[PDB]
This record gives structure tokens, C-alpha cells and sequence, in this order.
């Protein structure tokens, strides 16, 4: 839901007041990301236990 | 060469090391991208 995925280019078109808002888009969507990622991971090393 | 400095290759800003390439690009192409879908070549705008 942001303008680019890169954080790079939104740092660099937008004011620190405007560009807040675009980063909170990418941390929320991947910070989801690494709790999916280690959830099934800790699953996966129980069944190998 | 060989050191980590920024980039400014208008517009594309970055951090890494600049080496020689090796392969083949197209003559309209203009960068590449690797798997990750980074960039992983440029081309300057002032020489070829």
C-alpha cells in the first residue's frame, strides 16, 4: 500500500513530516514476514526432534 | 574501483563496490537485475 518498495526512493521524493507515513506501510508488511517465517520454522524443528 | 562508496548513477542511490564486468548486455539495455530483483549493474551516463 506504499508508493515503492524500494526505502531508498521514498526517503529521497518526500519530506521526513511525508514520508512517515510510506515508511509505516513497509515495516508492518515485513516485520509479518519474519513472524511467518520463524512460526514454521518452529514447527518444522519439532518434527525433526 | 574496489572500495565501498556511494552511488549516485542519476537517481539510483546505493552502497557497494564498483568492479569491471565481464558479460554481454544489450545496447539498449541500460542496467540488469539479479533474482532478487536489486540492482546489480549500471551504466554511467557519461561514458559507455
Amino acid at each position: 500500500g506504499a508508493i515503492s518498495s524500494v526505502l531508498n526512493d521514498i526517503l529521497s521524493r518526500l519530506d521526513p513530516p511525508e514520508a512517515e507515513v510510506q515508511i509505516d506501510r513497509l515495516i508492518t508488511g515485513r516485520l509479518q514476514s519474519l513472524q511467518t517465517y520463524v512460526t514454521q520454522q518452529l514447527i518444522r524443528a519439532a518434527e525433526i526432534r | 574501483k574496489n572500495k565501498c562508496v556511494n552511488f549516485n548513477f542519476n537517481g539510483l542511490t546505493g552502497t557497494g563496490v564498483l568492479t569491471e564486468s565481464n558479460k554481454k548486455f544489450l545496447p539498449f539495455q541500460q542496467f540488469g537485475r539479479d533474482i532478487a530483483d536489486t540492482t546489480d549493474a549500471v551504466r554511467d551516463p557519461q561514458t559507455l
